[PDB]
């Protein structure tokens, strides 16, 4: 029996509260009953949805999500990283090296409106935005070791993402 | 209408120099916060007095609406001493329409409190050619930069008079000064008037010094 | 919004006042994006175009951002008459240039009175000696005041900045300090007085003992 698999949607792994996830279990079932079983932390929950949904994605949605089901054994493990704030720096993975634009997302909560957005690295301005907008980089360059976060205007007001360590 | 994305902001105020000194007087500290969502009002507080809430009591809204948005605000009254030794007044609002709550934190001044003094100042002689000379009391030598003035003349005070706000003094002190606006006979007759002065290093949160010809 | 933002600023009150002095309305740029790095400045005086009557720019970078500076020189009448400056910065990510006006304030002015008001006797105790000047009545608060004691510029002095009065007009003292010996042993000085009123913007009013 193969082991099912679990997806994101969308393929943000670390995320902002309020927003909406989704697990996503693909694989094959048993042609006599067929239902999935979700695992949050290697336990289950309200098992059925071959997607399990995330609607109003908080804090606690956070962890190991693994799923199962009648005909697969269990899944290999995705995490979930939900966080508190007005912005989040993206990017499917901080450990960069090379052939690779390294892709930044600066996100903000409930997506709301941001602007005059710079990407920073060591408290210093790599990138201005007029409007909220992905930083990527060319070729990919192991003069890309840092710490970075993003900030900008949520209106007219000042907001910042926590640090990261772009490795 | 006012689109408001963005954490409806907060604003919280101290209290009145007067009502700290006057052991009769309330100060109350109040944390106001305008650009109230419209759909998502009402605002939940909390005062924590230089560390620990205090929920009771300490509390009063009462919502009301503005330009084209909201305004709520908490009151707190303070407790003199309190207040007039350091305590930390801390207040935090939570709006469903911020991702956090946002916490504001005031407190009195921190530095060598000082004792001030009160001179009063008869007008120049150059402007009795005026039909009001003007009252001038000084109040140098002071911190920190709270206080209050007024102006007695005898059985009842006077109103006609206002009053610069604190300036550093060129040694970490402060000072003002307020003029008086009486009329030019009012002082020629002779008549006296006293600079009320209310600060915290004074003899019993109060001194004076009365002004005549 | 978004995009590049634009700031006026007014010319310095007392370079208004000395003809002999250069006043300037400055408009600056900042947000410049290292995309579109392009601005480009109009002036308008009371509505028509002042052109360059020498009007001057050029580029720097700050933040990881463009900030540009065009300057107008302004003319002391036209400014103190009230005329109205104009600055129309229009970038390319700018959908729509942004337009900012600045004038001295509005209303006719008032000529500030000036009263020396020597210390008080009960002060004469301490070391030194609180030597005062009010000026009120004068509108607006452009305004400064120095001390020449000895054809000099005395250091320890404070001045308040001018206070809303009943009329409409301003008031602000100005308390001058000295060694008691100095005013003691009798010395004089006079506080220095500049508002858009003034014969020559300018008057002097003494103050010593006796
Ligand atoms: C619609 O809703 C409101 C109101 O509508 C309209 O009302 C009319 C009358 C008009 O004048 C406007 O007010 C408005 O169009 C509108 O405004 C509200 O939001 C703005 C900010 O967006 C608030 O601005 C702040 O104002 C405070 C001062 O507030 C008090 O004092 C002023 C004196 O000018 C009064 O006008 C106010 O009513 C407040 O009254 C006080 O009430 C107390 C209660 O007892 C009392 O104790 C006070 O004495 C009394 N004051 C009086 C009447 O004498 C400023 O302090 C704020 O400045 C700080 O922040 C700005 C950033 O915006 C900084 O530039 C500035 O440096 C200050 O920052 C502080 O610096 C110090 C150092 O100096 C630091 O120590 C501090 O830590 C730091 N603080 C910070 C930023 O962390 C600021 O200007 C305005 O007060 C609000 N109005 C109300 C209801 O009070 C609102 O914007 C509008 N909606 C829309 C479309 O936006
Ligand atoms: C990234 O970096 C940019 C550059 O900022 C840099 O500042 C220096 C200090 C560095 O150390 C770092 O801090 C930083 O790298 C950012 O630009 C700034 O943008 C903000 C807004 O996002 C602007 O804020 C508003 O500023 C105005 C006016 O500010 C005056 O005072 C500050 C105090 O430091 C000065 O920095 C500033 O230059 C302004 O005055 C000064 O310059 C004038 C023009 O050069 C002088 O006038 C001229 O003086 C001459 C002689 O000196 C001559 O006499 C001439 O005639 C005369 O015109 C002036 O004399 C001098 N100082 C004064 C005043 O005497 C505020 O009014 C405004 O306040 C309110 O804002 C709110 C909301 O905007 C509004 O509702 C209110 O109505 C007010 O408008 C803001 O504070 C800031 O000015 C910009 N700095 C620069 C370079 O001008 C950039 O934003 C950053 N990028 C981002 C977004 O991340």
């Amino acid at each position: 029996l193969p082991k099912a698999v679990v997806f994101l949607e969308p393929q943000w792994y670390s995320v902002l509260e309020k927003d909406s996830v989704t697990l996503k279990c693909q694989g094959a079932y048993s042609p006599e009953d067929n239902s999935t079983q979700w695992f949050h932390n290697e336990s289950l929950i309200s098992s059925q949805a071959s997607s399990y949904f995330i609607d109003a994605a908080t804090v606690n949605d956070s962890g190991e999500y693994r799923c199962q089901t009648n005909l697969s054994t269990l899944s290999d493990p995705v995490q979930l990283e939900v966080h508190i704030g007005w912005l989040l720096l993206q990017a499917p993975r901080w450990v960069f090296k090379e052939e690779d634009p390294i892709h930044l997302r600066c996100h903000s909560w409930k997506n709301t409106a941001l602007h005059k957005v710079t990407y920073l690295q060591n408290g210093k301005d790599r990138k201005y935005f007029h409007h909220n907008s992905d930083f990527h980089i060319p070729k990919a360059t192991l003069k890309d070791s840092g710490s970075y976060f993003c900030r900008g205007l949520v209106g007219s007001k000042n907001v910042s993402s926590e640090t990261v360590n772009i490795t | 209408a006012p689109e408001l994305l963005g954490g409806p902001s907060v604003f919280l105020f101290p209290p009145k120099p007067k009502d700290t000194l006057m052991i009769s007087r309330t100060p109350e500290v109040t944390c106001v916060v305008v650009d109230v969502s419209h759909e998502d009002p009402e605002v939940k507080f909390n005062w924590y007095v230089d560390g620990v809430e205090v929920h009771n009591a300490k509390t009063k809204p009462r919502e009301e609406q503005y330009n084209s948005t909201y305004r709520v605000v908490s009151v707190l009254t303070v407790l003199h001493q309190d207040w007039l030794n350091g305590k930390e007044y801390k207040c935090k609002v939570s709006n469903k329409a911020l991702p956090a709550p946002i916490e504001k934190t005031i407190s009195k001044a921190k530095g060598q409190p000082r004792e001030p003094q009160v001179y009063t100042l008869p007008p120049s002689r150059e402007e009795m050619t005026k039909n009001q000379v003007s009252l001038t009391c000084l109040v140098k030598g002071f911190y920190p930069s709270d206080i209050a003035v007024e102006w007695e003349s005898n059985g009842q005070p006077e109103n006609n008079y206002k009053t610069t706000p604190p300036v550093l003094d060129s040694d970490g002190s402060f000072f003002l000064y307020s003029k008086l606006t009486v009329d030019k006979s009012r002082w020629q007759q002779g008549n006296v008037f006293s600079c009320s002065v209310m600060h915290e290093a004074l003899h019993n949160h109060y001194t004076q010094k009365s002004l005549s010809l």
